[PDB]
Order: C-alpha cells, then structure tokens, then sequence
C-alpha cells in the first residue's frame, strides 16, 4: 500500500501533434465476465483490487 | 486532384528530404536540425540517452 519513499525520473515516449481541444478525464478497468455475474453489464460487473 | 488545406492546422504531410555527406576535422557549416554553428567535428566518446 501507499506510494514508496523515493526518486524516480520520466522519460518521454511519444509526441502526438493531434492538438485537439481536451477538458475531461476518465479510465478504463478490465471486467470479469462469467458465471458468477452472468447476464448484462447491469449485473456483469465488479471492481476487483 | 491532390487538394491541399490552408487553415489554423499544423501539417500532418511533410518531409523535406535532403541529403548531404558529413565531412571531420574542417571548419564547416552545419544545418543537423534547424540549430546552426561553425566548428571541427570530432568523434566524441559521450554517450546520449535514446
């Protein structure tokens, strides 16, 4: 749990010239789709850690 | 018909091409990127990140 203690650098990986007009933020997770929640993405659903 | 556009757009389709050969140890002028200067260049034991 929790970020550790420590120093980490970034280092660039892609530039994109798409220059678009951006304003909002969402993300996506992986859903587990079996018997346990069978059906729609009503009740085919669950968080996971 | 190759339809070009004018607009407030950065272009997508470019490459200016180019070429010419790399010449050492002579005062030169030199274009590499856009940044210009004039100098000898020598082979240089640094080594660059990616």
């Amino acid at each position: 749990r929790d970020l550790p203690q420590g120093f980490s650098a970034l280092e660039p990986l892609v530039d994109l010239p798409i220059g678009i007009n951006i304003t909002r933020f969402q993300t996506l997770l992986a859903l587990h789709r079996s018997y346990l929640t069978p059906g729609d993405s009503s009740s085919g659903w669950t968080a996971g850690a | 018909v190759l339809s070009f556009e004018l607009l407030h757009a950065p272009a997508t389709v470019c490459g200016p091409k180019k070429s010419t050969n790399l010449v050492k140890n002579k005062c030169v002028n030199f274009n590499f990127n856009g940044l210009t200067g004039t100098g000898v260049l020598t082979e240089s034991n640094k080594k660059f990140l990616p």
